């Protein structure tokens, strides 16, 4: 399902196992982020589901549950 | 048009022999799409190195060509690389080889932007030659001061 | 281990200065993965024209010695080349630039088997300098006659 | 059709890297006429030496590329090139260099045979770029 | 430990392409010894020269390294090239190649000083490559014109 | 007694650079007049990997670009030196004869002779020499311009 | 007796750039050899040893003399064979004594010592215009 | 729900909308298809699935049907 | 004499002595660039031992000028 | 007459004056031809004179009056 | 005066820079002295030019300790 | 016999390429004779050579003129 797929996206992108990708971990603070991590990791979501992610709603996607969040939409 | 010979394309990118992979400029749009031209010779270094006997241009250096494109067009678009400013190759995602590049052939690449974001650019690569697609990918490349 | 120094490396590639990239052949379990290493010298010929100043490793150029590795691999567990045969690039995918490398880096690969298709090879590669990984990418490498 | 890949070429000439500077044959009649392609790209080595900053392609290059495309006229069409057989540049006339070569050009070099006499062969050759004439010369090539 | 990465050396040496050959400093004391680092890769433009077929990194170029690595102790020691001043390699002496070197390998250098005499200067330099002894040499620079 | 130039004073009058700096020495010279250089041919220089691996033989265009430097030279010194804006061009070459082949080892001594100059246009004389026998003589016109 | 580059080429495995004996002028089987190195601005490491003052490195005067003793043991006592190497043992009491610059043309004498076990012990002198430039003594063995 | 997630790797693959990849769509002719789309999307429908597909077998897959029905 | 005058044209702006005409300029009708004119100015003094200042060399620009110049 | 073209070919090919080139003085020897004057001014005369003049016939032609004679010869 | 093997010792001790109480007859120059392949040869030319005496390249494989030199030199054989 | 100041003479000569006449006993190597810094370490080696020994780099320092190296070869 969409969980699978988007936590598999973020521990793929960030080099991070896949047991520390939990629901509420910031991309920041919890998991390794460069300068640009988060949009490299914005990025790959929206090249594996296909979705298009404006700007302003790119720039709220801080954690896993943020994604999972947006995805549905 | 929009046309950029080597002196202007020196004096926007830092690359320099051997690494500059960009001869000419035909035509841009800003923050949009950039065309340009890297002719293949026979007298370049690398060819006598890869494959030496069968000289074929490396796709690797087709995708360096890309970026060097979509350097020009970024350094238009959004102002020159500042003092202590880098351009980094950030990421790769679906580059396909379909035609190899020969000496003689004149590949013309069309680098065309998708997004931007915190210096951050996805653009989307075609080269040709002699109107068939040679090659393709899609890129990401970052402006950043360290 | 089963290492391979510069000679044999030498006899499994066609690839000569300045476009081979893999120094060495640490370990290799036939079939599965191989890691090589490419030393980072400051005395190597495109750190004069990729950022003059500033050295850093290209990183089209950790892609290539990545595919270099897998050549070695793919000769050792199938066969090695023949004369009128080719070793090339079919594409790229999921291609990330994590660190920079700089002169003096010992960039250790290793290059991982997962599929084959009519002569068609996926591979996983990473590339790690003091056990932190600065590169890593999937490929797709053919072979063929003429 | 009589067109020529690197690799017909390579067989043809002993010119190597950095010196062989006839990328394609597009036609040639045997024993009249050659129409070569040399790609100028700003990745060639003596770029980074003659006016470093100001790339402009060497005249005397033209004129070499030129004798190389005699060359391959010759080979084609009295026959390729014994063990014991050397190529020589015997003499230039009235050579002129009109327009400046500049990376991004595809040059047509089309090299013409005239007359024969020993083992002494003159060539007339012309180089263009986007149909203007860049060069034009009268050339001499001796045999062995 | 006082590390220098490749923009230090730039500064420090005018030495470029193809003809630079120190990549690393892994330590110094001023006056008294540094320990540099020389990445040995088959992409180096003199392998296609030497011995083709076999290459192996030669002789003369471990001195010109180790050479090298004493320019930079001198100019952390002394002052830097001055206008006007050059740093010459004045001599050789008791130099031994014990073990051959070969891409792959990661030579370490050190340089201790040992005499100086107005501008003249003797070293003891010692090159190493996973723990054994690859070359040993005593150099003297000169710095002058 | 006589008017040599090292090659300090050629780099600061010619701006050519490696790989196509062909002038070593200048002999003598008397400004206006005619002027004697020295190319020295050793098997170290790049071309020879090249022309016919295996004979080496100086190429007869590269003596024709070494008395145009020297010719250059020449200018330099007799006229101003080359200004901001200003190029130097080969402008044509009349009555160039090959007489003797040069091979590595030899000290091509070259001596230039202006014939005549008027708007910047100059045609001079060449000949080039090797124990004093004559390899090569030209008659070439080169241009300063912008 | 002289030998040009072709007869150097058959005798030396070294290629560009790493080839640094241009001619022989003379020469006597187990005692001594004299030798040229043209010294050229349009050589590589030119651009590299402290640029914009071109001086000959002199651990390149030490490569071209253990080169001309390459030739004369060749010479002397036989050529490679396949599967031989001719390496540089060690140096001892070598002098830098002036700078070798673009133009010069640097003569060097090689004379040889003493044979021991393939370990050959050689005396190099280097001039230019006669007066001594560098001088060193030189070992190289042949082995495997 | 087999085929749903069949369709969905050939749009994947093979960069075409939903809409268009239909039963009787051969990947060749009425799709474009790379000689290399063939291979990736064979090796996509495999690692979906953990399934074998031998070399003649994975040759007749040239229609979304062929798929579907190897898949069944 | 204009014999030697048309001979010198022809050889240095390569065309036969049936097309230089006495009314025949330089520049557009011969098809000659900036160099031609001033190496046909030096092959015309050379020939003739006479000595033209430039702007009298200027005016210069069909045969029929040139040899009544000459 | 045919003296005059063969003696003007000569002098313009070895830089000489029309006085210094006699009939019977040699290309190679007296006026000082090289191995690739000979062969341009064969061919000059070849231009000039519109006959062709095989290999072993350029060999024999040193001398202003071979020249003659072969052009009077091979009308 | 005179000496006779302590030239030999006395050369060993030089050539591999230890002093010369190491330098036992029975030493070898391999395993108990600090010699290389390279500094034997070394050392066999040393002793060539200071006893000035002929050392085939077969003869000089075999010397190998104090003892093997001191014999040879005995003799020139 | 030769005199050590003959040998020393010669030797100082031919090293520093000055005439035999003009090299007297209180001459200075670097400013009567103009010797660099690397024409001292030759000449002191070739000294060494010359008397067959080994000069420490104690007393090599002080070597800086003709009468020193006589004094030195001789005993004080
Ligand atoms: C020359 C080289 S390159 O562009 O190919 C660079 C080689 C590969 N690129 C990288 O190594 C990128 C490494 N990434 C980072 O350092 C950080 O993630 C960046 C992107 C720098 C963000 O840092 P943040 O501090 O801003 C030029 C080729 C065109
Ligand atoms: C040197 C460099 S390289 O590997 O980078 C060459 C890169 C150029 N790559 C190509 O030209 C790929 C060409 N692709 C093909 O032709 C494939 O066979 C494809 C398109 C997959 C055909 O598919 P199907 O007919 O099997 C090495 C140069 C040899
Ligand atoms: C090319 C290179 S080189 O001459 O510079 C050689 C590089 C340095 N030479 C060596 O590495 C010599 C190492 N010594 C050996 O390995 C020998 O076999 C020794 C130790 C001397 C013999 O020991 P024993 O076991 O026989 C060529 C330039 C001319
Ligand atoms: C480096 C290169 S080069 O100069 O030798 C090769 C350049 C050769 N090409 C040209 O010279 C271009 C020719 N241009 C002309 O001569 C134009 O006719 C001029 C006279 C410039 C303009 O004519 P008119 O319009 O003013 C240099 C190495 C020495
Ligand atoms: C590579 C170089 S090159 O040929 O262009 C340069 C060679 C320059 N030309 C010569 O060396 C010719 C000089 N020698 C001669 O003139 C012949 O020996 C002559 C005299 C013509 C023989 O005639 P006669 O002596 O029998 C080659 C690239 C094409
Ligand atoms: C770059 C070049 S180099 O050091 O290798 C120079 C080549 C050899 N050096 C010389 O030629 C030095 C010769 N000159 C001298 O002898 C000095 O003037 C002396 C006399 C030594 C100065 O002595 P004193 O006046 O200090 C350098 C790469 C490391």
């Amino acid at each position: 399902t969409i969980e699978e797929r988007v936590k598999k996206i973020i521990g793929e992108q960030l080099g991070v196992k896949q047991e520390e990708v939990t629901n509420n971990a910031s991309f920041v603070e919890d998991l390794g982020a460069d300068s640009l991590d988060t949009v490299e990791l914005v990025m790959a979501l929206e090249e594996e589901f296909d979705t298009e992610i404006p700007d302003e709603e790119a720039e709220k996607i801080t954690t896993v549950q943020a994604a999972i969040d947006y995805i549905n939409g | 048009t929009h046309t950029l010979q080597i002196e202007e394309i020196l004096e926007l990118l830092p690359h320099r022999f051997p690494f500059l992979l960009v001869d000419r400029v035909l035509d841009f749009e800003e923050g949009r799409f950039l065309r340009a031209v890297k002719n293949v010779s026979v007298n370049e270094p690398f060819f006598q190195g890869h494959f030496p006997g069968k000289p074929i241009f490396p796709g690797v250096l087709i995708l360096e060509a890309m970026a060097q494109a979509t350097g020009i067009l970024a350094f238009k678009s959004v102002g020159k690389l500042e003092p202590g400013e880098l351009y980094y190759f950030a990421g790769i995602d679906e580059a396909r080889f379909k035609r190899p590049v020969v000496p003689g052939d004149q590949m013309i690449m069309e680098v065309t932007f998708e997004k931007t974001r915190r210096g951050l650019t996805r653009f989307k690569g075609v080269a040709l030659v002699d109107g068939k697609v040679v090659c393709e990918a899609t890129m990401m490349c970052a402006r950043s001061r360290e």
